[PDB]
RNA sequence: CGUGAUGACGAGGCACUACGGUGCUGAAGCAA
RNA sequence: ACAGGUUAAUAUUCCUGUA
RNA sequence: AAAGAACCCCGGCGAGGGGAGUGAAAA
RNA sequence: CGGUAAGGUGAUAUGAACCGUUAUAAC
């Protein structure tokens, strides 16, 4: 029983911290955007490489199917 | 005693204690990446050029691509890991890894099973009618190639894992999703065009651009996190000098937010992956234990209630269906998450050492930094949630990320975005370790 | 570490993979 | 002396543990 | 303004019970 | 003119020192 | 209020953040 209570409390106590941790720039007129940048940049490379390697052929497999 | 005999027969990868330059870890990774994409271009040798649509549900988490030399993809490896976490998780086979024994036991063992699940899935796939023509002869041939391709990955993972950057799996998944996006949106039968063309044709189709939006929205959302750092610290430290770089210092932060539960959810989604597969499989090859599929996927049964709704647009026409899934996923997440504890996870024990040195100590001077050295409980406490939180947090997000639905896979995009960032970090911790040949633990 | 009594150098797995490709890449396509 | 207090504390046990130590419980608890 | 209790370090100052 | 000696070695992640470079010169 | 100006936020004092390059930078 108690176990559930503590678990429920921890979640609440955490939600409180999230309130204190923000000010800065919520988080910063450069931070957030960063993640999206690096993240998108990375996905672009992996995605681009797949396209160059992908499609390219599909044109042959179909033109010779 | 253990399955050590055949276990010792299962090859491994020669890890050189030599100099593996950043440039080389990089160039290595890349070679793996391509052999992957490439294998995803090659169809499996099979006269029956006719295949029954596809399983729009397994590909994403599996990083596979049905009909190709990797039609099974990471699927096995994940399955395997799933069981282990299940056994070694629900105590069923209690193990205290600590010793290099249990550690290398849990591992080596799982690895094997991965090859077991490698073939099983193969057979199960064809047996689920993934290709249409069950020519016992031809069927056999296929299975061969199939599971053998997945094998190559298992070893390609090993390579990356000890010769390059990031992780095979992690990579692979991101590899697939990214492509699935760049191609789906811009490739041959690309959507951006189908939409663009539809505009020119004069009959603006909101259904061609739709899925593309779905993906932006998700990406933006999924990203939300990994930014809730928390500028803090800090300590004091001391030591010379000094002209420019001298005055004592320490370490800053914060670091980020999310990830940890990266492998956990990969397993939850993967569980469902082996259900829709295992149900259809044990459908057109037996009794409707799990559910009545028909039409390819499932339209009733455990299977039905446990089939992710995404693809193009969110389905409202079945509220209850939504509710269950969500809750179903949520809990499954909690699970593998807990099973990740009994095993291992973002630990304070480990952060202790390293958050108790940043500064000095030493003899020369009086640089402070008491920290620290007995004040860890402050982490395990503030910690718990961090990763999480979870089976509803991440798991929730992931799920809702699917209702919304997006290209590549709402959930897939998620993992990807994460994997990609944890992959950026990897590229930095490296760009630096390529200077001070020592601090390979700070 | 690993109890794998056998050691395999990556250069191999890579080349072994270039194998699967060539085989099926021609075993299938290039019909006749 | 009542009450404060069918409360607390409390020898000792059932637990984890880094080995600094920490939780659950709990007898008697009066008189000359 | 007393008796318990508590901090690595405070104490008829903090917590409790009772003034 | 700080270019105030990267990096390597002994030594107690010492003291001190030997190389290596900076410098016209580290006489 | 006047001069002056591509440079500045006194020193040990670096860094950090900023202010200015044309007439409310600074002196």
């Amino acid at each position: 029983t108690k176990g559930k209570a503590t678990v429920a409390f921890a979640r609440e106590a955490r939600t409180e911290v999230r309130k204190v941790i923000w000010p800065t720039r919520k988080p910063t007129k450069d931070e957030y955007l960063a993640v999206a940048k690096v993240t998108a940049l990375g996905i672009s490379l992996l995605g681009i490489i797949g396209y160059i390697i992908h499609v390219p052929a599909t044109y042959i497999k179909g033109i010779l199917k | 005693k253990k399955l050590i005999p055949i276990l010792e027969k299962i090859p491994e990868v020669e890890l050189p204690v030599k100099e593996i330059t950043f440039k080389e870890k990089l160039k290595w990774t890349g070679i793996v990446l391509v052999l992957y994409f490439i294998m995803g271009c090659i169809d499996v040798y099979t006269a029956g050029a006719q295949i029954p649509a596809i399983f729009e549900f397994w590909q994403t988490i599996t990083a596979s691509r049905i009909g190709t030399l990797i039609t099974l993809g990471i699927g096995p490896i994940v399955t395997a890991g799933i069981i282990m976490q299940l056994l070694v998780g629900s105590g069923i086979i209690q193990m205290d890894l600590s010793i290099p024994e249990n550690r290398a036991l849990f591992q080596g063992c799982q690895k094997l099973l991965s090859i077991i699940m490698c073939f099983v899935e193969a057979v199960l796939f064809v047996g689920a009618g993934a290709f249409g023509i069950l020519t016992p002869l031809l069927a056999f041939l296929v299975i061969i190639q199939i599971a053998f391709g997945s094998i190559i990955l298992i070893y390609l993972d090993e390579i990356v894992s000890k010769y390059g950057i990031g992780s095979g799996i992690g990579l692979f998944i991101a590899a697939g999703v990214s492509q699935t996006i760049f191609v789906g949106a811009l490739g041959p039968e690309g959507y951006l065009w189908k939409f663009l063309n539809s505009l020119i044709q004069g009959v603006p189709n909101i259904e061609y651009i739709a899925p593309i939006i779905g993906t932006i929205i998700v990406f933006l959302m999924v990203v939300y996190a990994e930014c809730m750092r928390r500028r803090i610290v800090v300590n004091y430290a001391k030591r010379q000098q000094g002209r420019r770089v001298y005055a004592a210092q320490s370490t800053h932060l914060p670091l980020k937010v999310v990830y940890v539960s990266n492998i956990p959810v990969i397993l939850a989604a993967a569980l469902f992956a082996n259900i829709q597969l295992w149900g259809l499989a044990l459908y057109r090859m037996g009794i409707p234990i799990l559910g009545h599929y028909e039409g390819g996927r499932a339209v009733d049964g455990i299977a039905y209630y446990l089939s992710t709704p995404y693809g193009l647009s969110s389905v409202i026409s079945d509220p209850i269906h939504a509710i269950v899934y969500m809750i179903a996923m949520i809990i499954t997440c909690v699970m593998f998450g807990i099973f990740w504890v009994e095993t291992t996870g973002l630990d304070p024990k480990s952060m202790a050492k390293r958050i108790k040195k940043s500064g000095a100590f030493v003899p020369g001077i009086r640089p402070g930094e008491q920290t620290a050295k007995y004040i860890e409980h402050r982490l395990k406490r503030y910690i718990p949630p961090l990763t999480v939180m979870s089976s509803a947090f991440v798991g929730f997000l992931a799920t809702i990320a699917n209702f919304i639905g997006a290209l590549g896979g709402g959930t897939g995009v998620l993992l990807t975005v994460s994997i990609v960032y944890r992959m950026y970090e990897q590229l930095l911790r490296e760009k630096v370790s390529e200077l001070h040949p020592a601090i390979a633990k700070l | 570490e690993t109890f794998s009594k056998i050691r395999v150098k990556p250069e191999h797995v890579i080349g072994v993979t270039v194998a699967f490709v060539i085989i099926e890449a021609i075993l299938t396509y290039g019909r006749f």
